[PDB]
RNA sequence: AGUAAGGUCAGCUAAAUAAGCUAUCGGGCCCAUACCCCGAAAAUGUUGGUUAUACCCUUCCCGUACUACCA
RNA sequence: AUGAGGUGGCAAGAAAUGGGCUACAUUUUCUACCCCAGAAAACUACGAUAGCCCUUAUGAAACUUAAGGGUCGAAGGUGGAUUUAGCAGUAAACUGAGAGUAGAGUGCUUAGUUGAACAGGGCCCUGAAGCGCGUACACACCGCCCGUCACCCUCCUCAAGUAUACUUCAAAGG
RNA sequence: GGACCUGGCGGUGCUUCAUAUCCCUCUAGAGGAGCCUGUUCUGUAAUCGAUAAACCCCGAUCAACCUCACCACCUCUUGCUCAGCCU
């Protein structure tokens, strides 16, 4: 057997790396970004759940806290 | 008369120049004249005036005129002739009889 | 322009015996082209004096550093 | 006329390269002889089959081809990298003949003379054979094949700001 | 794409070899000089072919004219050939 099917799986992941690497510092600009949309997206459903009951304001001694941080 | 000033270790050839008619300024584009000949078209490089810069020198003025072209020659002789470029709006040849 | 320090083969480095290594040229090696191996070319910026010799002195040329100086 | 015939004519040499001939001499040079000799011997030596001049031969035709004579007396002083051939009457050296031509070669074919040395020890290299292994080659290792960097073409994604459009609401209360 | 076959190749292994042979070893040479000769470049108005081993005093046991196919100029047209062509 041979591993040309491996060597086509190597140099992709090499490749894949090498490029992560080079956009790292805009990687993290867009994921932090992208946590931003997720957090407020989880905001607006919670919000839906409390405008959609008959209620006016969130329920008391309520604070949506942020699930998507460090 | 032409000038060979020494300054930051660069050989600057100055055009000495004597205002006939009209004037001169910074900003107007201009264009070297050599026996009725057309030589060069751009702007000064540097406009400077009895050791001082003048953007404006009026008739009769004495005036150095260096060009950003370096491979421009200056003669005793050669003439300059300033200009004012303004764009206008150009209307179609077109008529169609009507 | 002056003043200081300067000058090698196309570059560079030693010696003053002018050689070595690149660059260049041709040959060899190979199937052939490279690498590689061999050969040849290439002068001490110039004037003389000066000495083994130019490394000393001087003439002139060029650039380097700095300044005078100039629209 | 891409056919046929006639006249004249070129086939050179800055350079590089292959093969060969002759040499750089004293185991030689010249002469006599054909192997008991005498001379020579470094700026009048060894050494050109080249150059130049003349003559001759062939031929209708010769600075031109060949031979000979005369003049001339160069480089060269044993050859870098590398490389060729040869196991015996061989290599090496010497001599002759022939084919073909009107004539023409330092070339080719061929006959003969004198007459060697090493021959043993090894397995990288060149190459072979036997048994094996491996292989993505098969235009077959001058094979096949992997990435960076280009025009052109095709699709996708991310994405700042903004804009448009759509969806939902009363499935409610007083 | 997987697994085989053959063949080629291997800077693949073992073993045994090479007798003028791969290397060392014996002998004369080549490359150095001049000449002769061929080829390649260059040149010229002015052939062709061979062209790593397996081309290169090779076709040529051979070019002053002829050979000759080349170039330039001139000429001919059922043409030595019931044509012709070294295209
Ligand atoms: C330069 O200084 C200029 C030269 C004039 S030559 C006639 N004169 C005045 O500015
Ligand atoms: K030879
Ligand atoms: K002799
Ligand atoms: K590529
Ligand atoms: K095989
Ligand atoms: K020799
Ligand atoms: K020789
Ligand atoms: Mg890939
Ligand atoms: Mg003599
Ligand atoms: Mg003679
Ligand atoms: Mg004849
Ligand atoms: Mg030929
Ligand atoms: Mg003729
Ligand atoms: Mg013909």
């Amino acid at each position: 057997k041979n591993v040309l099917k491996i060597r086509r799986r190597k140099m992709n992941h090499h490749k894949y790396r090498k490029l992560v690497k080079k956009t790292r510092f805009l990687r993290r600009k867009v994921q932090e970004g992208r946590l931003r949309r997720k957090q407020i997206k989880f905001e607006k459903d919670l919000r839906r759940i409390w405008l959609k009951a008959g209620l006016k304001e969130a329920p008391e001694g309520w604070q949506t806290p942020k699930i998507y941080l460090r | 008369a032409t000038f060979s000033v020494t300054e930051g270790k660069k050989k600057v050839p100055v055009a000495g120049c004597r205002v006939q008619k009209g004037q001169l300024e910074k900003q107007k584009k201009f264009k070297l004249t050599r026996n009725g000949h057309v030589i060069w078209k751009g702007s000064l490089t540097s406009l400077k005036h009895h050791k001082d810069d003048i953007s404006i020198v009026k008739t009769g003025m004495d005036c150095g005129l260096s060009l950003d072209e370096d491979n421009m020659e200056f003669q005793v002789g050669d003439r300059i002739v300033c200009y004012e470029e303004k764009q206008i709006q150009a209307k179609t040849s077109w008529d169609p009889g009507f």
